Formats: structure tokens, C-alpha cells, sequence
RNA sequence: UAUCCUUUGUUGCCAGCGGUCCGGCCGGGAACUCAAAGGAGACUGCCAGUGAUAACUGGAGGAAGGUGGGGAUGACGUCAAGUCAUCAUGGCCCUUACGACCAGGGCUACACACGUGCUACAAUGGCGACUACAAAGAGAAGCGACCUCGCGAGAGCAAGCGGACCUCAUAAAGUGCGUCGUAGUCCGGAUUGGAGUCUGCAACUCGACUCCAUGAAGUCGGAAUCGCUAGUAAUCGUGGAUCAGAAU
């Protein structure tokens, strides 16, 4: 059933049914079900409407989805704008060599590719 | 540093004569030395293989 | 009461023959219980068949080590040698089968340059 | 019966005599509930309908390979019959092993399927060469 | 009632010393409970005979450490005087 | 064709003090002259200042930096990068 | 490695008795197990068939039989087989250098092509829990009990032994119980992201392990091809030699 960032865990046990969320997994599965008092051997189609409610509110308080991915992008952009080799490593569009890469290097690259 | 190797100074600081430690002679490593030779564990080996150390021989099995 | 050791592979099953009904106790557990579901469990009471006992003798076994098989063969020899004490004349008959004997074939690490530590790597037809 | 004691070895899909026979007896149980016949009798008949009589062997008698029919021994008929029953049951689609056997043992009595096709194929191979019959062996 | 365990590496030097301690005590003291062998702890090493190739070689070596009991009961003044004085065995470690 | 086998070159001076500050954590930025030395674990988290020939530049050592020489993170020349110098 | 016997036993065991914090632990005694040495045993001798005979075939007796099961070991000679960087050796060829010391840069370059291998896809196989047995070795800065952090590696801390009295060790499997029967379902665990300990002067390319999350290929997989016959195959785990240290 619906829980966090659009998830459709159907025809699965209450356990792994949550182990499909990029946020929670196994450890988080046993803890969330033990705190809300829910059988771990019950399918998601047998779960009452009151059990899922107490499961959504508790799991709601967590970090997931885009808001998290953007933080990753910023973390890869901060060291990218600086003079760090690691930042240039993420790009890899920089010279892999020892001669120049800016120009005169089609002997290894071949036909000029589009910018 | 040449400063850290203050051990060479016979007269210690405010601390009693017990302040004097050891410091290796070749590398100057205070970590693991060998009183008998006064050399560190990493120097006694390099000096052993070279054979510069008399009476010393590599134990076999 | 009579005692019978019993060797095999890496298992030792002491056998204590006692004139009674015919039930046996394997580690505080019935015969069928311990050797539950195993066509081989029968061979354990074979020596008692030749001289015809069982219904006349009650046994108390104590095995440890190795696997059920080794134990089954262990209890066997133990019962056989135990029957010997009851009546030595039983040897003349019991021995005929070959129960008053252990057995080698003790698993051995697959010797190198070979395969079964026993079989050598045959050669492709000359 | 030793037959069952043997069938429980092959059907013992991976030496698990403990649960191996658990599916066996459970198959004969549901077999009597699905069919109005004794589990034992309905079992024997299942292995009888799956046994060849004459097997043909090849023989390059000087010139070329000649197919000469030969009688089969009653020691291989039991093994084959048993083997082709467990493989066939493991070919069904039902999600119940104990059911794949019960149904297989039933269809085996009704006669039909791949096992029967092979029986006919071999039977057809025979007689179609009843010439080399004088070589009864 | 004095037990004397004699241990060593060489088997011979033991029989010599052990027998000596007994014989010398056979007079002044009792006849001794008799020197027995007892179990001997062994250490074997399996190293390849040849240095190059021949992995199936590996000869067998062993460093045995035999022991003895002897045990001399009913000790007398002279029973010990014949022990503290005479002591030849060098590779034998006495334990009275 | 790099080579270090088991004989890394760590100037005995910039190596003895870096270990001295290990007594209880780390110490504020330090300054070294010989850049020939090689970066290693003990120098993790610390901020060593290499001499570019004019002044000492703070080089925050990192585990990913371990293995390279201090001089590699201390540019000798100074190119203004005549441009919007973005990124 | 088995049959049995003799000699010995601080390995073993109320087998037998007594005590028992009921742990052989203790008293105690050597039967048993085991350790070590020596010795005993198949030789086709006996029975039936065949044959000139050997010997073959069947059978009884027998723990095992026709070399019961296995190692080390590889001839007159072959390929002028491999190695003169294990060593030895005939000839030939170099002495400011094809000698020596030291710093730094690698052995881990590609648009493609090949050989040899590893990872790939459960339910005697395996997994989860519980629980009962082995032998041979190793350990000084090293093996590392125990405690604490982590579904962790391994740390921080730290006892003990120097070692048939401390540790590496948990033996794996078995045994008892449960799950499952082919639905990509906590089954299967690859791959990948994040965090993080460590051995090591270093581990981006080359690590081991695992916390956190993700979680595919599969439901026995194209042409072909490989090992195996009784405690054997397949499968799981452990130890050791080489070794400061990376041993699928």
C-alpha cells in the first residue's frame, strides 16, 4: 500500500514489503513493525486499514527521494567548482594523459565528436 | 625534526636526567629501537641484509 | 547383564544386553526414535536375528561421535561381541556372518596426483 | 513392501528420507481422497504400465549396423518404471509435490503422455524389423 | 616414597642413568618399584626431501622426549647419599 | 615507472613532529620545506603547509591524497587563469 | 586405513564400586576408546565343472581373497624432450665500464581479435536456531580470551600462556526442530550507492570483511564438453608446507 515516496509493495510480506524502499530495509523493517505492533508474516493485502495508517505516520519521518539526491548533486558540485582532482574525476572530460587534450588529439579520439 | 632530536643534548630540560630517551642513530626513530645496536627495527634489518653488522646472521628454519 | 563395545569409522556405541522384553534405548531414546526414518537402522539388530534373541533380550546403547551410519555399524558390533559373553558357543554361528568384525574404509583426504586418494588418474588410451 | 521402500529412494529427491516419505504417504492419502481405490493397489498398477519387453540393439555385423531385437531383464524394468514416474511428476505444473505424484500415479493408470509415447515408439521399432527375429538371441 | 621422573631426548642415555639410579638404590634402599617407560610425547616434522620439485617426498622426522618413573620407597640416609654424589648423565633431567 | 617497494622517503624531520601531535588527536596547520616527502596515514586530517618557493600553502591531507608527494599539491608557478576563472 | 593378540598407558571409562559444586571432576582401576611397538592372517588350501596343465568359472568356510583399499617408487631404451637464473661444467664473450650507490617516475596504455579461468542464478544440496565428537600443527610482539561500539570487518580496552597447563577453535557435517515444493515471493544473492575498521610506511588501479540501502540474472540455461561407481560422486568447512607480508 501507499507509504512514502510513491511505493507499491504488492503481494509481499510486511517485512520485505518495506525492504523495497530506498530508505528502509531489513533492520528498519523489524523495528518499524515491532514499534507499531504488526505481524511480520502477514501479506500487504491482509493488513487492516488501521495498521497501515500507524505504519505511514511512523515511516513518514525519514529522509528519502529527490531532496536527498539533490544533496548528492551539491556534494559533487562543491568539489567540482574547486581545484580538486576528485571533482575533475567525476567529469572525466578532462585530460586522461601526456600530450595536450584540448586540441590535436584525434589520433586517439578519431573523428571530431559533437560538443 | 632536528629539533625533536633534542635527545642529543646531554643536559636535559627541567626534567630529571631520566628525561633522556634513546632515538635511533641511523634513522632516528624513537618508536622501536634496539639498545644493543642503538638502531631501529627498520634499520637493524637493512643493516643485517647488507652484512654491515658483525656477528649478526638471519635466523633460518 | 553383558557389555559390548563396537567400533566403526569414528563412532563408539556401548551395548548393554539385559534379558527382557526386546526394546532398546539409544541415548535415552527408542530405536525408531533415534534412527528415525532410515532403511539402514535395521542392520543394527541383525546379529540378534541369527542367534534369535530380541524378543528375549533388552538392550541399552550409548553411542557418540561419527554419523548415524558409523553408529549403526558400531552398535551392531557392540551387540555381537556382547552376545559372545552370554554364550561363547554363539561365536561358531554369529561369526559365520561377519558381525564380530569392524571395518576400515576410514575416509581419507583425496590424495593429490590422484582423485579419491585411492584411484590414480588413468591415462587416455595409449 | 520393498517396492515402496525403493520408490521412496528415487522420489527421495535429494536424500531426505525424513520428509521424502512425508510427501509419499501424503500422496497416497490424497490419492484415496481423489480416487475410490486403495493407495497400494493404485500404486503397483502405475509401475506395471511403464515397462518395456523387447529392446533393440545395434550390431555392425561385418557390413553395417543391424538392429537386432533382444529381450529385457526383469531387473531393469523396475528401475526404468520407477525413474520415468518421478521425472514425469516433476514435469507437472501444480504447486504441490505430493499432488504431482498423486496425479502422476493416477494418469499413469489412465495411460497417456510422453512416457507412453516412448513405449509406442519402441514398440513400433519392434515388429518393424521382425525379420531379424530369427536372431532372438 | 620418593618419585623420580627421568626425561630426556636420547633414549639410550636414559636407560643408563635410570638403571644407575635403581641399582645404586637396590642396595641401601628398597628394590624400587622398578623403572617403567611411560608414554612419550613426540613432535614430528614433514618437510620435502628434495629442495626442487618432488612434492610427494616429505620425509618424516621426530624429536622424542622419553620419561621414566622408578619411584623409590622406604628411603634411608644412605639411600640418598648414593644419589647426590654420583651423577653422570648430562642429557637427563632428574626430578626428585 | 614509480617505485617505493618498502623504502618510502619521509624526511625524518616532518615525520617526527607529525607523530608528536598524535599524542592526543591532531595539531593546527604545520609548515614543511622538503616537499620530496610522501603523504601517509599519520598525516591524515592534519593541514601541512608546503613551500611553493615564496610562501607556505595549506594542504589538507586526505586518505585519497595518501601516496602522493606534498609537492604535487603545491603549484610552483602561478597562472592567473586569465578568464572568469569559473569552476 | 581394518580382523585379532601380546607389551605399556596422568588418552579412556561408574565398563564396576564410592564421593560428586554430578564438570571423570575426584577416589580408584585398566576392561573399553585411543596412543606406540611387535606379532598373527588367503596360499586358490578345500568342494563341483572345464582343461594335457596353468588357470578359469561356481560354491562353502572366512573379518578381508585372487595383487582386500592406497601410497613412495617410473626399466633396456624414446622424443637429440626440460633446465648451463638451483648447482657443477667444456667452449665462447665483456673490465671506467653490458660494474657500484642514490632520488624519482612502473610493471595496474587502446578502436578491436584470441586462449585459459572466476562470478551467474536453493530447499540430502541450503538457510535459521539449537546441540554432540577428531587429528595434526602454530604463537613475542605474536596467537589474542573477555568487555565495550557496530545485523561488522575489526577496533578501543585488555587477562593469560611462552605454551601435551593461555590462545588460534567454532571442527564442518551430522543430531533434534522449523521453513519451502518453482509464485523472481525475507526464497537467490550479484551489482551498485552511502558510512566505516583494519593488516600494511601504502591499498585509486589490487584487498579482506561488513554496518545501510538497493537487490538482477534464475524456477535446473544455444552449438559442445568434463570428473565419478559405495561411503564413493556432488556438496560444506578446517589445518599445514612456502612465508616479515597480499595462499580463490
Amino acid at each position: 500500500a501507499r507509504i512514502a515516496g510513491i511505493n507499491i509493495p504488492d503481494h509481499k510480506h510486511a517485512v520485505i514489503a518495506l525492504t523495497s524502499i530506498y530508505g528502509v530495509g531489513k533492520t528498519r523493517s523489524k523495528a518499524i513493525l515491532a514499534a507499531a505492533g504488526i505481524a511480520e508474516d502477514v501479506k500487504i493485502s491482509e493488513l487492516s486499514e488501521g495498521q497501515i495508517d500507524t505504519l505511514r505516520d511512523e515511516v513518514a519521518k525519514f529522509v528519502v527521494e529527490g531532496d536527498l539526491r539533490r544533496e548528492i548533486s551539491m556534494s559533487i558540485k562543491r568539489l567540482m567548482d574547486l581545484g580538486c582532482y576528485r571533482g575533475l574525476r567525476h567529469r572525466r572530460g578532462l585530460p586522461v594523459r601526456g600530450q595536450r587534450t584540448k586540441t590535436n588529439a584525434r589520433t586517439r579520439k578519431g573523428p571530431r565528436k559533437p560538443i | 625534526r632536528w629539533n625533536a632530536v633534542l635527545k642529543l643534548q646531554t643536559l636535559p630540560r627541567d626534567s630529571s636526567p631520566s628525561r633522556q630517551r634513546n632515538r635511533c642513530r641511523q634513522t632516528g626513530r624513537p618508536h622501536g629501537f634496539l639498545r644493543k645496536f642503538g638502531l631501529s627495527r627498520i634499520k637493524v634489518r637493512e643493516a643485517a641484509m647488507r652484512g654491515e653488522i658483525p656477528g649478526l646472521k638471519k635466523a633460518s628454519w | 547383564q553383558y557389555y559390548g563395545t563396537g567400533r566403526r569409522k569414528s563412532s563408539a556405541a556401548r551395548v548393554f544386553i539385559k534379558p527382557g522384553n526386546g526394546k532398546i534405548v539409544i541415548n535415552q531414546r527408542s530405536l525408531e526414535q533415534y534412527f528415525g526414518r532410515e532403511t539402514a537402522r535395521m542392520v543394527v539388530r541383525q546379529p540378534l536375528e541369527l542367534v534369535d534373541m530380541v524378543e528375549k533380550l533388552d538392550l541399552y546403547i550409548t553411542v557418540k561421535g561419527g554419523g548415524i551410519s558409523g553408529q549403526a555399524g558400531a552398535i551392531r558390533h557392540g551387540i555381537t561381541r556382547a552376545l559372545m559373553e552370554y554364550d561363547e558357543s554363539l561365536r561358531s554361528e554369529l561369526r559365520k556372518a561377519g558381525f564380530v568384525t569392524r571395518d576400515a574404509r576410514q575416509v581419507e583426504r583425496k590424495k593429490v596426483g590422484l582423485r579419491k586418494a585411492r584411484r590414480r588418474p588413468q591415462f587416455s588410451k595409449r | 513392501s520393498e517396492l515402496l521402500a525403493k520408490f521412496v529412494n528415487i522420489l527421495m529427491v535429494d536424500g531426505k528420507k525424513s520428509t521424502a516419505e512425508s510427501i509419499v504417504y501424503s500422496a497416497l492419502e490424497t490419492l484415496a481422497q481423489r480416487s475410490g481405490k486403495s493407495e497400494l493397489e493404485a500404486f503397483e498398477v502405475a509401475l506395471e504400465n511403464v515397462r518395456p519387453t523387447v529392446e533393440v540393439k545395434s550390431r555392425r555385423v561385418g557390413g553395417s549396423t543391424y538392429q537386432v531385437p533382444v529381450e529385457v531383464r526383469p531387473v531393469r524394468r523396475n528401475a526404468l518404471a520407477m525413474r520415468w514416474i518421478v521425472e514425469a511428476a516433476r514435469k507437472r505444473g501444480d504447486k504441490s509435490m505430493a499432488l504431482r505424484l498423486a496425479n502422476e500415479l493416477s494418469d499413469a493408470a489412465e495411460n497417456k503422455g510422453t512416457a507412453v509415447k516412448k513405449r509406442e515408439d519402441v514398440h513400433r521399432m519392434a515388429e518393424a524389423n521382425k525379420a531379424f527375429a530369427h536372431y532372438r538371441w | 616414597r620418593i618419585r623420580i621422573r627421568l626425561k630426556a631426548f636420547d633414549h639410550r642415555l636414559i636407560d643408563q642413568a635410570t638403571a644407575e639410579i635403581v641399582e645404586t638404590a637396590k642396595r641401601t634402599g628398597a628394590q624400587v618399584r622398578g623403572p617403567i617407560p611411560l608414554p612419550t610425547r613426540k613432535e614430528r616434522f614433514t618437510v620435502l626431501i628434495s629442495p626442487h620439485v618432488n612434492k610427494d617426498a616429505r620425509d618424516q622426522y621426530e624429536i622424542r622426549t622419553h620419561l621414566r618413573l622408578v619411584d623409590i620407597v622406604e628411603p634411608t640416609e644412605k639411600t640418598v647419599d648414593a644419589l647426590m654424589r654420583l651423577d653422570l648423565a648430562a642429557g637427563v633431567d632428574v626430578q626428585i | 615507472p614509480r617505485s617505493l617497494k618498502k623504502g618510502p622517503f619521509i624526511d625524518l624531520h616532518l615525520l617526527k613532529k607529525v607523530e608528536k601531535a598524535v599524542e592526543s588527536g591532531d595539531k593546527k596547520p604545520l609548515r614543511t620545506w622538503s616537499r620530496r616527502s610522501t603523504i601517509f596515514p599519520n598525516m591524515i586530517g592534519l593541514t601541512i603547509a608546503v613551500h611553493n618557493g615564496r610562501q607556505h600553502v595549506p594542504v589538507f591531507v586526505t586518505d585519497e591524497m595518501v601516496g602522493h608527494k606534498l609537492g604535487e599539491f603545491a603549484p610552483t608557478r602561478t597562472y592567473r587563469g586569465h578568464a572568469a576563472d569559473k569552476k
